[PDB]
């Protein structure tokens, strides 16, 4: 699939 | 009490524990005060890794369904399992579209989060828009709108690097890509907000968002994935 | 229905869906001789159900006692801990319990019966693993479970064996770790990859890589035990 | 330490 956003805060 | 839901859920995350962890955010949520962003962060890292993990399994237990037309007890199974699948699947997003609309939209005070939980709402429509087959035309617009407000206000709000404003462009590329099968709005939204980054990039001479370099690496992929 | 629920282990399987997989395959074991693929999907399912509780016990206990001057959060990683810990206990006891009624008394052939005694030697050391005046009898159970699998595997298999091989490992992990006993661990290694090496001539492509897998993690561990 | 894969 596209890859979407793992939305981490380091 | 609060601080001990919170505990809680950082130690679930450290044993990749993420029903666990979504609970405790869950619950942390509906005592109705603004989250936090170590908070937000939290319920954002658990809900991502419950439904992933059922979005996964229902893609591959779907292809089995598609592949074995002729195969009749073998189709029925892998039928309802990915239909109980998707019971999971829809309960999840709409544990979470249920706390955005009831909790997080409205305490949202900064624009910051205002952009982050809108996102979130364009997402977890987007995975429902995955599975759902008519019903689906309003899934996809909830969707579609949900993302299209994020996206003017991250305009007006945030740099052109700000990892939440890269995020969007990101998930809402793959919206057009994948819902709306718009290949070439999704490159052209994943492009312009890649560019815009880079020359924003291109006049700092310190290092911007730590978290925004991920993002454009995706963002830079996607456009190659798109166009094979 | 047996086929069914192997359908629907396999279907898990594929989605990753460990705890489903393991509950088909244990209803498939509670009919009463699994084949050489039920085998693996029993072994595969409990491996993955056991294994991600296993690595969260280690990451919760390392908090629970590195954790200083916060006492209400060391307690809470000790009462998680706790959590975990039972639902590995009750897995492991779980498997124990299909392997002493079902699997081992049934098995015909001697691959098999090595298969399942290795099983049940590792589901004990995963238990030796947790146990704090119960742990003197976990282990004991699992010297003798390997033993027995050991001594079939010796006479009836071939050292290149993956299962012979893979016995090998394990014992010798149990060796190390819950005897704390390196010199027996190491000379078990060390002879059953030496015992392999001298056969590997014989094996087709894929029964070479079979065999050199297993025998990479036994250099790997004799390599990590010696320095 | 390393222990046995499934085969």
């Amino acid at each position: 699939r596209s890859y979407s956003s793992p939305d981490i805060t380091q | 009490d609060k601080n001990e839901l919170v505990q809680k859920a950082k130690l679930a995350e450290q044993a990749e524990r993420y029903d666990d962890m979504a609970a405790c955010m869950k619950s942390v949520t509906e005592q109705g005060a603004e989250l936090s962003n170590e908070e937000r962060n939290l319920l954002s890292v658990a809900y991502k890794n419950v439904v992933g993990a059922r979005r996964s399994s229902w893609r591959v237990v779907s292809s089995i369904e598609q592949k074995t037309e002729g195969a009749e007890k073998k189709q029925q199974m892998a039928r309802e399992y990915r239909e109980k699948i998707e019971t999971e699947l829809r309960d999840i997003c709409n544990d979470v579209l249920s706390l955005l609309e009831k909790f997080l939209i409205p305490n949202a005070s900064q624009a910051e989060s205002k952009v982050f939980y809108l996102k979130m709402k364009g997402d977890y429509y987007r995975y429902l828009a995955e599975v759902a087959a008519g019903d689906k035309k309003g899934i996809v617009d909830q969707s579609q709108q949900a993302y299209q407000e994020a996206f003017e206000i991250s305009k007006k709000e945030m740099q052109p690097t700000h990892p939440i404003r890269l995020g969007l462009a990101l998930n809402f590329s793959v919206f057009y890509y994948e819902i709306l099968n718009s290949p070439e709005k999704a490159c052209s939204l994943a492009k312009t907000a890649f560019d815009e980054a880079i020359a924003e990039l291109d006049t700092l001479s310190e290092e911007s968002y730590k978290d925004s370099t991920l993002i454009m690496q995706l963002l830079r992929d996607n456009l190659t994935l798109w166009t094979s």
